[PDB]
RNA sequence: AAGUCCCGGCUAAGUGCCAACGAAAAGGCGUCUCCAGCCUUAGACAGCGGGAAGGUGGGCCCAGCAGCAGCCAUCCUCUAAG
RNA sequence: CAGCCUGGGGCCUCGUGAACGCCCUGAGCCGGUGCACAGUCCGGCAUCUCCCUACACCGAGAGAAGACCCCGUGGAGCUUCA
RNA sequence: UUUGCUACAUCGAUGUCGGCUCUUCCCACCCUGGAGGUGCAGCUGCCUCCAAGGGUAGGGCUGCCCGCCCGUUAAAGGGGAGCGUGAGCUGGGUUUAGACCGUCGCGAGACAGGUCGGACUCUAAGGGUAGGGAGUGCGGACCGCUUGAGGGGAAGGAACCCC
RNA sequence: GUAACCGCUGAAAGCAUCUAAGCGGGAACCCCUCCCCUAAAAGAGGCGGUCAGGCGCCGGGGCCUUCCCCUAGAAGAG
């Protein structure tokens, strides 16, 4: 929303119904890859997602009141290696995102657990009820 | 039903073959760009190569002004032994060849370096003064002025190898006689890559990539493996059809040699020209090559071609951005390439 | 023999230079740039662009291969394509030599013209040989 | 029809002295003097009076008659101006953003328009003069055509106003020309 | 038009008395032609100014 | 294999250089020749300025339509002109 | 969305040692013609020869009187209210 | 491009649908470029013309084609090449022999109505193709370096963001 | 250099007219600059150097294999 224009995106982490966590107090837990917004690519190759990416999943596990519902989000944790511009290496000991409202504002009120700094930026109002950021 | 696909392989380098000189040469020469007499261009060799830190020089680099990583290849540098000047002009039908040639080592040279590879001229008739002479007489009516020059790899025990190669440069600055008299003054001696180069200058690499041998089509134009069950039916690495018919059975993946070729590369800006051995060498010594025991080119990015390969050098042909000097660094890392 | 083309019609000029070369004698063109071709530029450009298929050069004039572009190539596809198909033609087509200019060696000797080739006997709307090259790939 | 023998005549004006040679003509002339080529009259003899020019050809067609007189208006067009001076006038209105212009050399450079940051360049015909006063670009010289291709070169430049946006009168535009000076 | 003519009737100076278009080949043409300068159609239409104020 | 054969005229697209075969209706004053009809030295067309008009902008209904809002007539002040 | 390694083949070398396609050895490609898709014909484009390996795109490749449709006053089989 | 007829060619075989991979072509342009008109304030529009250089996805249901739809993208153009391609492949559809079911038949059985299984051969003489090698001529033996006719190309293309 | 087209000088046809000749711009369009293989390009290139010395002979000079390895690879090659 703000900073894509900079270094977003980094090596390939995820594709599509690859499942992830819900790490927020919206009333969701567990979400599937179900598209990638903005990527358009190529024969064969399965659209890519890693940090800071504009993300579309769905309810599997959670309140029934969001159960098997459509909702955006961004990506904030990968187990993926790959290089920072300052040559350091991060990773997230599992894959979490958190969902969005489609103005851009985080649905849930609270987060969960480490995000990397690239999604702050990309996402202020993320970085508004952010926790602790790495 | 026959959906979009770009034509893989690239059709853009046939023929594929393998070179027949293992120290290419340019084919054409950025222009001088409103200067006087220097060189364009330089020998040297494939060592190994590091990662560095650096601030950023880029003024429109969305890093600029911070430290960095990147990897980066170094290329000692021995001195270059110049042989003779040769002479181009249009001649008859019009063309460019080779109008005379000007060698002088009985002045100075005792080298039997050469005489390693080249019977070279005795002292009989070192009588090129008709020779050199016929540029002044044929003066004015002269296009381009290369330079016969040779390496000193002798002086580098990591290559062991004694006979070397001398090859070309062409020599772009002021007025043609100014050039000439350049080029005479760089006769018979000694010259440092730093009479050539300066640090934060753009560079061109043309030479020969690392060799392969024979390939397969997998490997050699990434084709694709057919989906899963291909990997249990009849044959995997292979294309399926070779053609829509005999009407040109066609620039399609087919096997073949991939390596060891004539190739090309754009856009590299050295970084440093040190002359302190212990400042880049690494740990145990250099992987694969030794220890390098005299002034070396510290270039970024990656560098065609296998180790211990000449490699020839040249100015920007299209450089992207006019470079500043002196990209300075903040590490090196010494540490073993094993481990 | 020797033949000049200046202010001369390519193709009316091609026409007796065969039979001097069915007769079985040596020949020479000099100053070949200098002919021309009736018609306006576009279409004798695009009466004669259609055939390229790439674009480079990268030797002396000597091959005489699928497609000409350089100012004395154009003569010889045009003397060439006019001659016997038979082994003859092949072999009297060895004995033929193009030139821009003037070579040296043959300045002090006579030169003829066709009259039939006469840029008199056109209308007008021309371009020289030489300025085909220009558009047609030869730097020269 | 056939036009038989169609004859016409241009008297020299006086101050003026007239050369002509391998069917090329030169013009000299108080205000300047410019060499117009006219090897390209095929079928059309041209005679240099002493005192006049005299112009001649025998069974024309429609398009040679029409070729004749034109070549006729460039020949007095070509005495006019080394007599009269030529003067286009290009005016220049905007909307939002007042327009500048400056010299420079043999081209000329405007900017700040409507609110692109880029430059627009045109180019101007060796031998012919160009200026601004205000509001109003003043086109100097003695060849009628240097000037208006000259000048059509700017109204080239200043067209770009025309994508996507319904013309908003705002640009550089003829105003009028040929004063009597 | 931001199209304008050595010394004619052009609009920017002060008026708006576009110039005709061909209704075949879809191209411009003088004020007082008579058919098209490219498909000579003859069917062309005088390009719309504007709606200066009401009916 | 023999004509760069001749006269006259037309084509600017390589139209074309085609017997057996390969383009319709329409558009073209693009060009080249031919039939009508109407004005022209009692001054033709075009071109350039003026008179280019008035009771009256008559007007009917109509604030006003002051030819040209919806139907429409119509006389001399007149003359090298309305 | 591919990658590395190992065994046996496949590579090479000694020894042994076949069969398939064969009017031909004259077959490069492209338009054309013709049984309406050529190796020879026509018109161009090219085209030095010899050798080894990989590919099966073509050779309308080879394998098999098509397993389908129909004909023969041709068989066999089955059934019944022939 | 399909689809209707034609039986001129193929019945001592030109092996049949789809799909996979892979190459190329064409333009009646989907997007990208250029220009214009508009019942074009600007964006979004709508339409014409030129332009084939490049690109033109990923999924679900259906074997397909077609068709319906999901979420992005510049859009997710359409056709050819023996409905391109089996001595490259899958056998899912479909062309046998076994059965079941529905209609008809007293019966042998028929169906173009549905459903389960059902064999996919070949060591490249010749060419093409991709490499790698010897020789003759170009010219006595050589060693070395170079000129640089043509050949191929997409060697780049696209989008998003900052101001 | 061009497509479409947009211009200008301009007659035909007094005016007018971007076009008829005449002249200028004007695209992922065609070409040249980039890279890649090139002296089997038949016009088959050019330039440097050596091939000695002595009396067909002596002699040696060059090259290749053999030799040791790998920058390289199926051998060949390099």
């Amino acid at each position: 929303m703000n900073v894509l224009g900079s270094r977003k995106g980094f090596t390939p982490a995820l594709q599509h119904n690859s499942s992830v966590v819900v790490a927020d107090n919206s009333g969701a837990k567990e979400a599937v890859i179900i598209g990638i917004y903005g990527y358009r690519g190529v024969l064969r190759r399965v659209p890519f997602a890693n940090i800071a990416d504009l993300v579309m999943v769905s309810v599997r596990k959670g309140s029934p009141d969001v159960r098997k519902q459509k909702f955006k989000a961004v990506i904030v944790r990968q187990r993926m290696p790959f290089r920072r511009p300052d040559g350091t290496w991060i990773s997230f000991e599992d894959n979490a995102v958190v969902i969005i409202n489609p103005d851009g504002t985080p649905k849930g009120t609270e987060v969960r657990g480490p995000i990397a700094r690239e999604a702050a930026e990309r996402w202020p109002k993320i970085a508004s009820v952010a926790t602790m950021v790495i | 039903r026959k959906l979009s696909s770009p034509r893989r392989g690239s059709a853009g380098l046939r023929p594929r073959k393998r070179a027949d000189e293992i120290l290419p040469t340019p084919k054409n020469w950025p222009l001088v760009n409103l200067k006087e007499p220097k060189l364009l261009g330089f020998i040297g060799y494939k060592a190994g190569m590091t990662h560095v830190y650096m601030i950023d020089d880029k003024p429109t680099s969305p890093n600029y002004g911070k430290e960095v990583y990147t990897p980066v290849t170094i290329v000692e540098s021995p001195p270059i032994l110049g042989l003779a000047l040769r002479a181009y002009h249009i001649d008859s039908k019009g063309e460019l060849s080779v109008l005379v040639d000007y060698w002088a080592n009985f002045e100075e040279g005792s080298l039997k370096y050469l005489k390693r590879k080249i019977t070279s001229l005795k002292v009989d008739s070192s009588k090129m003064k008709e020779k050199l002479d016929l540029i002044q007489k044929n003066l004015n009516n002269i296009t381009y002025m290369r330079l016969l020059v040779s390496t000193q790899p002798w002086l580098v025990p990591s290559l062991g190898k004694k006979r070397p190669e001398i090859v070309e440069i062409q020599i772009g600055g002021g007025s043609i006689q100014d050039q000439l008299n350049y080029g005479l003054s760089l006769l018979g001696k000694q010259i440092p890559v730093r009479d050539v180069f300066r640090e934060g200058q753009l560079t061109d690499i043309i030479g020969v990539t690392k060799g392969k041998g024979f390939q397969g089509v997998i490997k050699r134009y990434s084709v694709v493996e057919f989906p899963r069950w291909h990997k249990h039916r009849k044959g995997s690495r292979k294309i399926g059809a070779r053609g829509p018919s005999i009407s040109t059975p066609s620039y399609v993946p087919q096997p073949g040699q991939l390596g060891f070729h004539r190739r090309t590369e754009y856009n590299k800006r050295i970084i440093k020209i040190g002359d302190n051995v212990n400042e880049i060498n690494p740990a145990g010594g250099i992987v694969n090559y030794g220890l390098v025991k005299n002034t070396y080119l510290v270039i970024e990015g990656s560098v065609l071609g296998s180790r211990k390969r000449p490699l020839f050098l040249r100015y920007p042909i299209r450089p992207s951005w006019s470079p500043e000097s002196a990209p300075k660094i903040t590490y090196v890392n010494l540490a073993s390439q094993q481990g | 023999v020797i033949v000049d083309a200046t202010n001369q019609i390519l193709g009316r000029m091609s026409t007796h230079i065969a039979k001097l070369l069915k007769s079985g004698k040596k020949v020479y063109v000099v100053n070949a740039e200098k002919a021309i071709i009736s018609g306006p530029r576009s279409r004798v450009l695009e009466g004669y662009s259609l055939l390229f298929t790439v674009k480079t050069m990268q030797n002396p004039y000597r091959q005489g291969i699928r497609r000409p572009r350089n100012p004395i190539n154009i003569v010889k596809r045009t003397v060439r394509g006019m001659l016997p198909k038979n082994k003859l033609g092949k072999q009297i087509y060895r004995n033929l030599k193009a030139y821009i200019g003037i070579p040296k060696e043959l300045e002090g000797k006579s030169m003829i013209r066709f009259d039939d080739a006469d840029v008199s006997r056109l209308k007008g709307k021309y371009i020289t040989v030489a300025e085909l090259s220009r558009l047609l790939g030869g730097l020269k | 029809l056939k036009a038989a023998y169609i004859r016409e005549e241009i008297q020299i004006p006086d101050k003026v002295k007239v050369s002509l040679e391998n069917n090329v003509l030169k013009v000299k002339g108080p205000k300047g003097e410019v060499i117009k080529d006219f090897s390209y009259a095929k079928g059309i003899r041209i005679q240099l009076n002493e005192g006049k020019i005299i112009l001649e050809t025998t069974f024309a067609d429609r398009r040679k008659k029409a070729l004749l007189y034109s070549i006729i208006a460039h020949i007095k067009n070509m005495i006019t101006g080394t007599i009269n001076g030529y003067r286009y006038y290009l005016k220049v209105i905007s909307t939002h953003f007042p327009i500048s212009v400056k010299v420079s050399g043999d081209e000329v450079q405007v900017s700040n328009l409507i609110g692109e940051k880029n430059i627009r360049r045109a180019k101007i015909l060796p031998g012919v003069k160009v200026t601004v006063k205000g509001e109003d670009i003043v086109v100097e010289g003695s060849d009628i055509y240097n000037v208006a291709q000259t000048a059509a070169n700017i109204e080239s430049s200043t067209k770009i106003v025309g994508y996507d946006r319904r013309i908003f009168s705002d640009g550089i535009y003829i105003y009028k020309k040929e004063v009597i000076g | 038009m931001p199209l304008t003519d050595p010394v004619k009737l052009q609009i920017v100076q002060q008026r708006v008395f576009l110039k005709k278009i061909c209704r075949d080949c879809g191209a411009l043409n003088s004020i007082r032609a008579t058919k098209c300068r490219r498909c000579h159609s003859s069917n062309l239409r005088a390009k719309k100014k504007e709606l200066p104020a009401k009916k």
